[PDB]
């Protein structure tokens, strides 16, 4: 009855988002510039309705008393919905003739700069010409195309142009032509072909023949002669592929050269690793000496006092040749015409306020065009990266899991266990030339990200000027005027105004490295909370959880916390929960309540009540102590079958109950990584005959006193071809175990440790590469322990890639020749320090 | 009081004038120097009984295997069946006043194995075949670390020696005096397992408050740390270029290694980061080589100099646990027969007082002097100086 | 209570405001002989309206 009314208008509730959203994203399309003021402010009230009604929506599937209030809410709502209706309509006009001239290109006139004005750009042309024109002598090598990945203003067509400027004397045609981010083909095309021929094509922009004849026509053109064309600025390749066919004939002695901000395109040139030319940001050197070209005159010792806030602002841009040149022509209007204190003032502006100066918007247009290329559902995963300090490491991980808790991932195709979906986002935003990746973690993957500063403080106004989130930093020591209207916020250094006095509705809330969380700040006033991040506190108080209902995300990685409360039952929605490095030993008994998890990072050290079967959607746990467990428990893990990664250590149940468990893994079909931990013992888990998940890519091993007695039967070339990661130990070693294993496919990482050889008295035999010839396709990275691994298991036609090898080496062989190398193999094989044992 | 430093010489001709007092005393007997019989356990043997009786009522297995431990110290057994006699208990008991007894149930069992193996009862070969078995390691492990707090931790906290109290300088203790073997045997026959059982044995060191702190131990109480530990000890270039889990360990010592080079900061958790940090290259050595970080600061040389502090004032505070005996001497070490009355002893005067003087000329002939050092080794001996000489003549 | 609506028409009484100034700033930006009479009056009656 009175459901029936609430539950009724709910539907015409998310039709109004649908409807809204729809709007919202089409109008963020269009930079801020050619949007007229009056949009945009009805915009910018459109999205905060959204936010309202999103958490009407929420509130509502959260808890279905309360239908009396959430009836009053959604009628006020629409009051203001329908009340904001028509004051767009009151006060709006026509003006037809308002056609101001489209903006013109503001990266155009950089590329009318002097050419004796770079400096550093050598020892990189070069190299970009000897690495295509090396095969320019014999002109007769099949075409190939080279492109030019970077992101931001790393210097792309510069260099493209001092390439294109050297060497065009021994060529027949040639072309340089840009494309922008919506090209008209037919207007490509006509600049090739005016970059072509002048004369006979001199009005070929007036004929509008169609994308065809005109074509046929460039091909025409281009027979027995070498053209060495040149497109920069390609976007979204689907425009590209239209090109390559006008390029589809046998052309020796010709080559192309392409640019984009993006190498998931690239790849889809030159079918091949070898063609793709990344550039990388200067050397502190060459940035000193350029950046010093500028405002000094001829000298730099002259100041000898502000040299150290010289390399200190020279390290915020690292190697970037725009933002340098942006920061020295702002810093000198006239032979110095500030010192040292403004200088500390700029210093302290980037981050939060720089941006927002003279003739520095010019060049933040190059940058926002990269972000306003991306698609939807992507501008709220880059604004995302506000919110953590500016010099700090972000672990990937962290990210996924808060972009997933807090609702920008999802989808209706019920093929994606929508993590995997999360890691897609991640990628996207990697291949774009957005976020630099650095190493790799446990998982397989690409351990933690960093973002650019230039960028941070850029996407901070960005994310600043509408209420995405919310920065207490001392040099900004900045508040919104409207202290009801935030919803994320990302507390830092600065720890002296914690007010909380009024945000009801606050989305989000982290601390980083503060001590001024709990004496200051309270949470329990939250009302809503998507998602809380408190890793790195001093705190142990988390108990009043259970007033809290709408959380998904808890990290306390860190947080010294003792004890967690029983009470913890209600929270019915959650994704994440982290518990590493706690005080707590123990979990209580109200887990099983729980329904929905993804993942559990928990302790080994800490107790897993009986029960654990229930936990069905789970889909990754992490370091499970296995120790006095019963037949039952351990039969319940064969039941959720959803993991994708599993990490074990046990002590305690080395009998019988290994093999109960060891046919129980495979149950599960949809692993990915998988790895055990014992200490000193035979191996009396796994059996010879015992099928293993399909899907198999690390496997590894992280214990060394450990070992197997042999090579186990069931790792085959037959089962689990996707393995890219080997991490084995064992007792004995054979010469045709590594010929079993050089029949698997990838195999990218491998590490083998004989126990008999650093334990035992056994000599480090020479085992033989006997069947095939290569064996190993791709195995950049290959450990061997204790195993004599010569040069000379084959010539360098067998392993391609091989970065990197590790064996030992007798000294009694010195006198052999079985250690013929001198000769230099196809990888980076040059480095080498071999364990030598007398 | 003030004293200033005792300025003497030990030379040729005057090692001897001391030391033969020394070799035949009752102290040091079982230690050494560093200038350079079963009766008296088979009495407590034998008064391995005095209270247990007085309230058995609960109580009845402590004096049930009492007896048993009692009959297993004199019964001659041969060595392939008494390890499985012994071990009865050993593998039977799991855990205020019990744990009391059920110490010094399982210490006074073990000193038997020791009490054979010097008569050659017990064949090394197997010794070594049950050395290596993993139960046992952190049977001793636990057990040398409670034996040691439940008697000595009382006065040395009262002496102010507390806070220097080295777990790796253990073995020195006259009490503790059958650990040599366990720990030379086993390196010359399985040198990794020693640098194991001394991870082992600091990480409970820890967790009972040896070395406590209110911050975790990401060295210790994890057994993927001895992987690393472990895969280091065998290949000679794996630190140069290190894998992940690797790092951070690396970022972990440096920051400590920071840590105890600065001056300033407090000086409790310097002591506390010292014990792991020692701990650390003694087991697995070559690995803080800073190869450029320790030159230019010294580092070898203070290591060293700000390790023998603690060896000094071990010694220290054993001449102070042997003045007012003549329990300090601690529970259970000294049988009531075999102990020392309230006489002085016209021995001491020639061989206590002068030698003290001795071991603060030695302490202070080698050692260099910095404002980080003086805070950890120049104040410290100059207290223990001072207190050394305000105790003997009374 | 009383003043909780009037507080609560204030902020919309403040976006119409900024709408408006925002017409204004668009309809002042074209020459006087171009714009018809219709909108000049329309303008003057809503610059009134600022006003007040
Ligand atoms: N060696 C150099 N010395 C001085 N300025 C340089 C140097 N190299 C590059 N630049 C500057 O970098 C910018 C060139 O940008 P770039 O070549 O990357 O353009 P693009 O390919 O059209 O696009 P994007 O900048 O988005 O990557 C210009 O501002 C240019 O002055």
């Amino acid at each position: 009855t009175l459901e029936k009314k609430v539950r009724k208008g709910i539907e015409s509730l998310i039709t109004e988002l649908k409807l809204m959203q729809a709007v919202l994203s089409k109008v963020s399309k269009v930079p801020a510039d050619q949007l007229d003021e009056g949009v945009k402010i009805w915009a910018g009230n459109v999205k905060e309705l959204s936010y309202q009604m999103e958490d009407i929506v929420d509130a509502f599937m959260v808890r279905v008393k309360d239908l009396h209030r959430i009836s009053a809410a959604l009628e006020e709502v629409v009051l203001q919905a329908k009340q904001l209706a028509e004051l767009r309509q009151r006060y709006e006009q026509e003006m037809r003739d308002t056609s101001a001239n489209t903006s013109v290109d503001p990266r155009m006139m950089a590329l009318y700069t002097d050419v004796t004005e770079l400096v550093g750009i050598e020892e990189t042309r070069d190299k970009l010409i000897n690495m295509l024109t090396e095969g320019d002598d014999w002109s007769k090598h099949p075409l190939k195309t080279i492109s030019i990945v970077g992101f931001g203003g790393l210097g792309k067509t510069t260099l493209a142009k001092a390439a294109y400027d050297k060497i065009k004397v021994q060529f027949d045609c040639g072309a340089f032509v840009s494309v922008s981010r919506n090209p008209e083909m037919k207007k490509v095309l006509k600049d090739i072909l005016y970059g072509l021929d002048k004369v006979k094509y001199e009005n070929i922009h007036n004929a509008a023949r169609d994308e065809k004849y005109l074509i046929d026509d460039i091909i025409e053109f281009l027979n027995d002669k070498r053209y060495l064309i040149v497109i920069d600025d390609i976007w979204n390749e689907k425009a590209w592929e239209l090109i390559k066919c006008a390029f589809s004939k046998k052309s020796p002695g010709s080559r192309l050269i392409t640019t984009t901000r993006n190498v998931s395109v690239s790849e889809a040139c030159c079918s091949s690793e070898d063609d793709i030319y990344r550039m990388e940001p200067l050397s502190n050197d060459v940035s000193r000496t350029l950046f010093c070209k500028r405002i000094f005159s001829q000298e730099e010792g002259c100041p000898q006092e502000l040299l150290k806030v010289s390399e200190e602002i020279l390290k915020k841009c690292g190697g970037v040749p725009l933002a340098i040149i942006t920061i020295a022509s702002l810093l000198a209007n006239k032979g110095h015409i500030k010192a040292k204190d403004e200088w500390y003032a700029l210093l302290s502006s980037i981050g939060h306020g720089l941006t927002k100066n003279r003739s520095l918007e010019q060049m933040k247009k190059i940058l926002l065009f990269s972000y306003y290329d991306l698609p939807s559902y992507l501008k709220p995963c880059l604004l995302y990266l506000s919110i953590f300090p500016e010099d700090r490491e972000i672990r990937r991980a962290r990210l996924i899991w808060r972009w997933i808790s807090e609702g920008f991932v999802y989808s209706e195709k019920q093929d994606i266990s929508l993590y995997e979906l999360g890691d897609s986002y991640f990628n996207e935003l990697v291949n774009r030339s957005m976020i630099q990746p650095i190493g790799i973690d446990d998982e397989g993957k690409v351990k933690a990200c960093r973002v650019h500063d230039m960028v941070l403080d850029l996407i901070c106004s960005l994310s600043s000027e509408e209420n995405f989130v919310t920065i207490l930093d001392d040099p900004r020591r900045k508040m919104p005027n409207s202290e009801s209207k935030v919803r994320r916020l990302s507390i830092q250094n600065s720890k002296i105004d914690v007010d909380t006095t009024r945000m009801e509705h606050m989305r989000s809330v982290t601390v980083f490295s503060d001590n001024v969380v709990g004496k200051v700040l309270d949470i329990s006033r939250f009302k809503v909370l998507r998602v809380l991040d408190l890793e790195g506190c001093h705190v142990s108080d988390v108990g009043y959880v259970g007033n809290l209902l709408h959380l998904r995300y808890l990290g306390l990685k860190g947080t010294h916390v003792k004890d967690l409360p029983m009470e913890i039952g209600k929270l019915q929605f959650l994704l994440t929960l982290d518990l590493r490095g706690t005080k707590i030993e123990v979990l209580p008994w109200s887990v099983v309540q729980l329904r929905r998890l993804m993942c559990l990072y928990v302790d080994y050290g800490m107790k897993l009540p009986s029960g654990i079967g229930n936990l069905t959607f789970l889909e990754v746990l992490d370091d499970l102590g296995l120790s006095d467990v019963d037949l039952d428990f351990v039969k319940e893990l064969g039941r959720l079958t959803k993991l994708r990664v599993l990490r074990l250590d046990f002590h305690g149940f080395d009998q019988s109950m290994g093999k109960a468990l060891e046919e129980s893994i495979s149950n599960m079909y949809k692993l990915d990584s998988l790895d055990v931990f014992v200490n000193r013992g035979l191996i009396n888990c796994l059996s010879e005959h015992w099928v293993p998940p399909p899907r198999l890519c690390r496997l590894a091993f992280p214990s060394k006193r450990s070992w197997f007695k042999t090579l186990p039967s069931w790792i085959n070339p037959s089962s689990l071809p996707l393995l890219s990661y080997l991490d084995i130990t064992l007792f004995e070693v054979r010469s045709e175990d590594i010929q079993l294993l050089g029949t698997l496919p990838a195999l990218v990482y491998l590490e083998i440790w004989n126990y008999s050889v650093f334990e035992e008295a056994h000599e480090v035999e020479a085992p033989v590469l006997s069947s095939g010839a290569a064996l190993f396709p791709c195995a950049t990275e290959c450990r061997f322990i204790g195993i004599g691994a010569v040069p000379s298991m084959f010539p360098q036609g067998a392993a391609p890639r091989l970065k990197r090898l590790w064996f030992t080496f007798p000294a009694k062989w010195i006198s052999s020749e079985n250690i013929g190398l001198g000769m230099r193999h196809l990888p980076s094989l040059q480095r080498v320090v071999v364990d030598v044992i007398s | 009081v003030n004293f200033p430093f005792p300025k003497k010489m030990i030379t040729e001709s005057n090692s001897k004038d001391i030391r033969e007092y020394l070799a035949s005393t009752f102290p040091f007997e079982q230690q050494s120097t560093i200038l350079d019989q079963l009766k008296f356990r088979q009495e407590n043997l034998a008064e391995l009984k005095d209270q247990i009786i007085l309230s058995l009522g609960n109580w009845q297995k402590l004096l049930d295997y009492t007896n048993k431990l009692d009959e297993l110290s004199n019964t001659k057994i041969s060595p392939e069946e008494f390890i499985e006699e012994i071990q009865k208990v050993l593998y039977k008991v799991k855990l205020k006043l019990y744990s009391q007894f059920n110490l010094s149930i399982q210490d006074f069992a073990l000193q038997i194995i020791h009490s054979k193996y010097k008569s050659n009862q017990i064949s090394q070969n197997d010794l070594l075949k049950l050395i290596t078995e993993d139960e046992m390691l952190k049977i001793l492990a636990k057990t040398k670390v409670l034996t040691y707090k439940m008697k000595y931790f009382d006065s040395a906290s009262k002496m102010g020696i507390n806070k220097y109290i080295s777990t790796e300088m253990m073995d020195l203790d006259w009490q503790f005096s059958h650990y040599k073997t366990f720990n030379d045997a086993l390196k010359k026959n399985k040198a990794s397992d020693s640098s194991y059982l001394g991870w082992l044995t600091h990480g409970y060191s820890i967790k009972y408050g040896l070395s406590p702190n209110n911050e975790r131990s990401m060295f210790f109480q994890d057994g993927r740390k001895y992987a690393e530990l472990y895969a280091f000890s065998k290949s000679p270039h794996r630190k140069i270029i290190p894998g992940e889990h690797l790092k951070d360990l690396l970022a972990k010592i440096n920051k400590s290694k920071g840590i105890f080079l600065d001056q300033n900061a407090l000086l409790d958790k310097r002591i506390y980061a010292f014990h792991e940090l020692n701990t650390l290259e003694t087991h697995f050595p070559g690995i803080t080589s800073s190869f450029t970080d320790d030159l230019k600061s010294n580092y070898r040389k203070k290591m060293e100099s700000v390790s023998l502090t603690c060896q000094v004032l071990q010694e220290i505070g054993n001449i102070h646990r042997f003045i007012e005996s003549k329990t300090e001497y601690g529970l259970f070490s000294i049988p009531k027969i075999f102990s020392i009355p309230i006489d002085y002893k016209h021995g001491e005067k020639e061989n206590l007082v002068s030698y003290v003087d001795f071991l603060y000329s030695t302490a202070h002939e080698r050692i260099l002097q910095d404002n980080s050092i003086n805070q950890l080794c120049l104040d410290p001996l100059q207290e223990s100086l001072n207190r050394i000489k305000s105790n003997i003549p009374v």
